[PDB]
């Protein structure tokens, strides 16, 4: 009983920024994390740390469609036939990472129609020394839902787009407010993002 | 926006979420706040210390080679010094 | 070997064949021109130690192509902690009476340092196991050398298959779906791990519940625990008598 096994391993993931979290706060012991794909070698991270978390972003963004498994080792402090460990739940980034809060880039009005453009949210997926956008990663899998309404609207109306722009119809003299939500209809969990901050005319 | 704290260290970039944030780090950094330096980790437990064969601490960082091999100038690579070194397959090698 | 493939002639050049009275006994691993690593349990029932023979550069047992080199086993060294009829410490160090000649078809597998094997090789997922053993559970042995890629398990993950039966001197490798595994007659054969262009000895075919049986894995001798023991003995002067129980540690 020189060490105690970690527990409540949890994946915290948003726009592929992926952090592994666990308990307990280290008492007289230190942790080391390993991660692998179903058939890949084990890669170690966060060597001999007293943190109860580990950023694994750089590992999972190498292939976001792979299913990853991590495990936390417990080492006795000062005394770095195997060490105690605990396995994380399986994690498939492409299917499970939370869609980040979107933000409305711009909106233009001409006549009885309005453009509402969504900012292309950049993700933690690096390629060619640059961060790929949310749509670079998901393509047609990703849609946006626009909520729009006026001061006298008995209820919000909804529009949808396969791109990052909405083109809706509106009443002539009235000001509308807007809010967008990112959706991946093909998912079974974490299908939708949180609502964007509201922008009004 | 919770990014007003500027938690993302080392030239990182903060992006605001609903009730938290995410840090975009430079290529030399990782961590929730880009706090980890990727260079300052030359140890045998980490990718074999960058040694081709054997590694040693305590502080590679002193790489070494199995018999029938010698350590090259880069201080990490091993090269055979005999015709039939262990662990290599002639029929493929040729 | 179950569910594997024929190892192309020369691509498993450290594989040894052990014969007793000309009869197929076990496998083994050449680690230099003089010394061979095998399994202790292979020698539980030897009657005449003088008829013990190691063959290198072998491939097809039904043929003789001229690449074969036979040597008499001058000494079998076994951990004093090993007990015949049990699983723990299933490892043996064999001294050939005369060295073999290294060729394209005969090459030693590297015996790694302990730290390197524990820190680095232990986490390479897949490794090769080979031998002329049974192709199926309770089936016939192979005429051509067979080889198989198997994934390694840390012991908490094997614990369920063999409750309280996996010591720190063992490790599991294989598949719980019951499709691929080493088998009877493959004992002493290498479990060989590739790292950065070089192959190393990490395990020895030791035991299992059946062969490729659903819900279980092959059990291998954890060679990293014996590095020091092996190297000390490779320096010791030869002694009379073929069998020798050397203290471990
Ligand atoms: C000696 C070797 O040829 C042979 C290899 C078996 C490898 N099997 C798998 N699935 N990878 N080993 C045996 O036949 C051993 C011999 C033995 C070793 C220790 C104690 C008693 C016998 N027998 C087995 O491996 C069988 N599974 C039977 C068995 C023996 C001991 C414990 C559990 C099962
Ligand atoms: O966790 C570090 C803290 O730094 C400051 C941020 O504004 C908080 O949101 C954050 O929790
Ligand atoms: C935000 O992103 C990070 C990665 C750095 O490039 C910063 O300079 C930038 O503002
Ligand atoms: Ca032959």
């Amino acid at each position: 009983t020189n060490t105690v096994a970690a527990y409540n391993l949890t994946w915290k993931s948003t726009n592929f920024k992926t952090i592994l979290e666990w308990e307990p706060k280290p008492v007289n012991q230190v942790y080391t994390v390993q991660i692998s794909t179903k058939s890949g070698d084990w890669k170690s991270k966060c060597f001999y740390t007293t943190d109860t978390e580990c950023d694994l972003t750089d590992e999972i963004v190498k292939d976001v469609k792979q299913t990853y498994l991590a495990r936390v080792f417990s080492y006795p402090a000062g005394n770095v036939g195997e060490p105690l460990y605990e396995n994380s739940p399986e994690f498939t980034p492409y299917l499970e990472t939370n869609l980040g809060q979107p933000t409305i880039q711009s909106f233009e009005q001409v006549g009885t129609k309005v453009n509402v453009t969504v900012e292309d949210e950049r993700t933690l997926v690096r390629r060619n020394n640059t961060f790929l956008s949310l749509r670079d990663v998901f393509g047609k899998d990703l849609i946006y839902t626009l909520y729009y309404w006026k001061s006298s609207s008995s209820g919000k109306k909804t529009a949808k787009t396969n791109t990052n722009e909405f083109l809706i119809d509106v009443d002539k003299g009235e000001n509308y407010c807007f809010s967008v939500q990112a959706v991946i209809p093909s998912r079974t969990v974490n299908r939708k993002s949180t609502d964007s901050p509201v922008e009004c005319m | 926006d919770q990014c007003a704290s500027s938690p993302c260290q080392n030239g990182g970039s903060c992006k605001d979420q609903l009730q938290s944030y995410i840090c975009f780090c430079l290529p030399a950094f990782e961590g929730r706040n880009c706090e980890t330096h990727k260079d300052d980790q030359l140890i045998c437990v980490n990718e074999n210390g960058g040694c081709e064969q054997y590694c040693s601490d305590h502080t590679k960082r002193s790489c070494r080679c199995h018999e029938g091999y010698s350590l090259l100038a880069d201080g990490v690579s091993c090269t055979p010094t005999v015709e039939y070194p262990c662990g290599k397959i002639p029929i493929l090698e040729k | 070997i179950v569910g594997g493939k024929v190892c192309p002639k020369g691509e498993c050049p450290w594989q040894v064949l052990l014969l007793v009275n000309g009869a197929q006994l076990c496998g083994g691993t050449l680690i230099n021109t003089i010394w061979v690593v095998s399994a202790a349990h292979c020698f539980d029932k030897i009657k005449n130690w003088r008829n013990l023979i190691a063959v290198l550069g072998e491939h097809d047992l039904s043929e003789h192509d001229g690449d074969e080199q036979s040597r008499r086993v001058a000494q079998v060294i076994i951990p004093s902690t090993y007990v015949p009829g049990t699983t723990n410490h299933d490892i043996a160090l064999l001294r050939l009476h005369q060295p073999v000649v290294l060729t394209d078809h005969v090459v030693p597998l590297c015996l790694p340092e302990r730290t390197f094997s524990e820190r680095t090789l232990a986490f390479v997922r897949f490794s090769l196991v080979s031998g002329w053993g049974q192709l199926l559970d309770r089936g016939a042995t192979a005429l051509e050398l067979m080889v198989l890629n198997v994934p390694r398990l840390m012991t908490q993950d094997c614990e369920a298959s063999y409750p309280g039966k996996i010591t720190e001197y063992m490790f599991c490798a294989g598949y719980s779906d019951g499709s691929k595994d080493s088998c009877k007659g493959d004992s002493g054969g290498p479990h060989a791990t590739h790292y950065r262009g070089t192959w190393y000895l990490t395990g020895i075919v030791s035991w299992g519940q059946g062969c490729a049986t659903v819900g279980h894995f092959g059990v291998y001798t954890r060679v990293s625990q014996y590095i020091e023991w092996l190297q000390k003995l490779m320096r010791s002067e030869p002694r009379p008598g073929v069998l020798l129980r050397a203290p471990f540690p």
